[PDB]
Parts: structure tokens; C-alpha cells; sequence
């Protein structure tokens, strides 16, 4: 069972364009951020235009319109800024909304410096809490780049990301883990799945683990089954339709669980009922799924209507729905409902090791 | 020390719009001439 509740889609912005990568409100209540794609169809259109809406507000508008110059590679709302939107794009700088000003474009872009990213940022976000946090830029190019939401005209910490060997790290859609320990997973292009770390002289990439071959396109992980699991567990995305979930110590871990006839696009598992994993295809499903439940089927599935190769999901933070990030402009919000979390699910734990031993 | 530095900006803020006002009251009075 999932419970598709309304849609968000406006052709004043989402025409024939591409829902680039989601976020929901990591500071309010549902009320998420939409990046787009450049529509080459409409020159004269700005190449980036970033849209948010408001499920808590039951309105269909898209509440605010934001657009930089370059197509918006990655967005996301900022962390204990109540006004702001952070952005990364196609050329490389990184953009900064703001919405109480109304100026639609951003008001501070990092600049195309060396010391910047020349490269497209598909994975920019904050850090920490109200001290602990700044602003990590990771384009393509393999370059880390800490910035001060204040400060943006150089990178307050700054620094490469390479392997042994000196070959670049074309990192797609990192990840911190739980808590910011600075061992942020970096989905790179193609397998070579690292660990890095930031503080130290190790920092930067630990390991490379391969357990698939098609490139990748998502990382996530998660937290607590209510205090009862260390869950350090981390599961991708990739092109070869298989979905692997991973350790911080193995290196061909656990079964890579593959959705046929789709190209996965995204996973993203609530830390809401500890293994709720949903990835994407190119095709126009919504195959969902929780491990303990299940084995290696999706549990409470759907497709979409039509066949929208659905680009990127996330969960409802704190709680339980679905964004939905197609090809084409339209962003589809979906709800698991009868699917709540379930107490004292260590059942997945067990099960996991279970299989773990083969 | 970002450590410290950290924890300010409410107060900075605070500081920010009082600083605002006085160079504001600065372009209003210096706006008014020196023979006036």
C-alpha cells in the first residue's frame, strides 16, 4: 500500500525540464526543496531554476521561484537559516537564495575561482548543528571544499579527494553518515565506493570497495532502530540496476539487491523504521521496500503514471511520505501510511547478519 | 577561533542593525548641507 497524496507541478517552471536532486525542509516541517534542469527548448529561461513548495500549506503554487544563471546541478535548504537555499550548479559555483529579499537570483555565488569548484557540485550540503556545521561543496571534479555560509569568496577549508594513487575521484552524491564524524561516503562514478575523512592527515579518501560495475548514482545512510542498532549501514545506487547495501568494513558486503527492467537513480531509507529503502527506475516504478519484511522483493511498491524515468526520492524527514524527482518537470508525492514504523524492529538486524554470514 | 565564533551572529545581527541605522542617520543628516 502507498498512499499517493497530492502533486506539485507548475508548467510556469517545470516545463519539459528535468527534476534534478530533493530535499525536504531539514529545518521546517515539509515544506521541500525542487532542483531543476535547463530546459534548452526555452533559451531566453533561465538554466537553473530551483523551486520549493509547501504540503503543509495544501496549496498548489510553487511558493518560491529561484534561478541562478548555470543549470542547478544540486540544491538543498541551509542548515539553521530560516531564509536561505543553498545551491550547486552545472558550471560550478555555488549559488545562495534568499527569500525575504525577493530577488530572484542568488545574492552570494561562490566564484569560478581554482579555489573554487570548476566542475558541477552534485553534492553540496551543511554539516553539523549551530557551531558544528559549515557548508561542503563536492563537485565532480574531486575537490572537498568547507565554506562558511558568511564567508563564500574563498572555501574556509579546502582540500583534493584522490586514491593511492594520484587518479581524480569523480564523486557523485556523497554522504555523511550519522552525526557528522566526518566519514562521509562518496558515491563515486563508477563503483570505487569510498569512505573519506576530513580532519587529520588521513583525511580524504579510506577505502575502496566494488561490488558493482554500472555507475553510480546514490548514496544514504541512517540511524537508530530506537537506540537498539549501531547502524552504520549504507546502501547505493548504480547503472546496472542493482542496489547494494554496504559496511564500513566490508568490501563486497551484502546482497545487492537489483531491480530489473529500471535503471536505478536514487535510495534514501528513512532512519524512521531502520531499513525502508526506495529506489527508482527509468521506466516509471517506485519499487520500495524494508528488509526485515521482505527479502528481496518491494514490499509496498508502486509505479507512476505514465513512464517518468524517476530521477530522485526522498523521505519526509521525521516522519513518513515520498518525494518523487522525475526526468520531466513534475515532482509526485506519495506516503507509505500503512507502513509505519514498526517497534522494536531488530528484525532486520538479525536478518542481515544472517544472510551476512554467507 | 570558530570554535568561539561560532555562537555570535543573533548578537552580531543586533549590533549589524545598529550600525545600519547610525551610518543611515549619517547619510541623512550629511544629506541635509553644510550651509543649511
Amino acid at each position: 500500500k502507498l498512499s499517493l497524496n497530492r502533486q506539485f507541478f507548475d508548467e510556469r517552471w517545470s516545463k519539459h525540464r528535468v527534476v534534478s536532486c530533493l530535499d525536504w525542509s531539514s529545518q521546517y516541517p515539509e515544506l521541500l526543496v525542487a532542483s531543476y534542469n535547463n530546459n534548452e527548448d526555452a533559451p531566453h529561461e533561465p538554466d537553473g531554476v530551483a523551486l520549493v513548495w509547501n504540503m503543509k500549506y495544501k496549496k498548489t503554487t510553487p511558493e518560491y521561484v529561484f534561478h541562478c544563471q548555470s543549470a542547478v546541478m544540486s540544491a538543498t535548504f541551509a542548515k539553521f537559516h530560516p531564509n536561505l537555499v543553498v545551491g550547486g550548479t552545472y558550471s560550478g559555483q555555488i549559488v545562495l537564495w534568499d527569500n525575504r529579499s525577493n530577488k530572484r537570483t542568488p545574492v552570494q555565488r561562490t566564484p569560478l575561482s581554482a579555489a573554487a569548484h570548476t566542475h558541477p557540485v552534485y553534492c553540496v550540503n551543511v554539516v553539523g548543528t549551530q557551531n558544528a556545521h559549515n557548508l561542503i561543496s563536492i563537485s565532480t571534479d574531486g575537490k572537498i571544499c568547507s565554506w562558511s555560509l558568511d564567508m563564500l569568496s574563498h572555501p574556509q577549508d579546502s582540500m583534493e579527494l584522490v586514491h593511492k594513487q594520484s587518479k581524480a575521484v569523480a564523486v557523485t552524491s556523497m554522504s555523511f553518515p550519522v552525526g557528522d564524524v566526518n566519514n562521509f561516503v562518496v558515491g563515486s562514478e563508477e563503483g570505487s565506493v569510498y569512505t573519506a575523512c576530513r580532519h587529520g592527515s588521513k583525511a580524504g579518501i579510506s577505502e575502496m570497495f566494488e561490488g558493482h560495475q554500472g555507475p553510480i548514482t546514490g548514496i544514504h545512510c541512517h540511524a537508530a532502530v530506537g537506540a537498539v542498532d549501531f547502524s552504520h549501514l549504507f546502501v547505493t545506487s548504480s547503472f546496472d540496476w542493482t542496489v547494494k547495501l554496504w559496511s564500513t568494513k566490508n568490501n563486497k558486503p551484502l546482497y545487492s539487491f537489483e531491480d530489473n527492467a529500471g535503471y536505478v537513480y536514487d535510495v534514501m531509507w528513512s532512519p524512521t523504521h531502520p531499513a525502508l529503502f526506495a529506489c527508482v527506475d527509468g521506466m516509471g516504478r517506485l519499487d520500495l521496500w524494508n528488509l526485515n519484511n521482505d527479502t528481496e522483493v518491494p514490499t509496498a511498491s508502486i509505479s507512476v503514471e505514465g513512464n517518468p524515468a524517476l530521477n530522485r526520492v526522498r523521505w519526509t524527514h521525521s516522519g513518513r511520505e515520498i518525494a518523487v524527482g522525475d526526468s520531466e518537470g513534475q515532482i509526485v508525492i506519495y506516503d507509505v501510511g500503512e507502513q509505519i514504523a514498526v517497534p522494536r524492529n531488530d528484525e532486520w538486524a538479525r536478518f542481515g547478519r544472517t544472510l551476512a554470514e554467507i | 577561533r570558530p570554535h568561539i565564533r561560532g555562537a555570535i551572529r543573533e548578537y552580531q545581527t543586533q549590533l549589524i542593525q545598529r550600525v545600519k541605522d547610525d551610518i543611515e542617520s549619517l547619510h541623512d543628516k550629511f544629506k541635509v548641507q553644510y550651509p543649511q
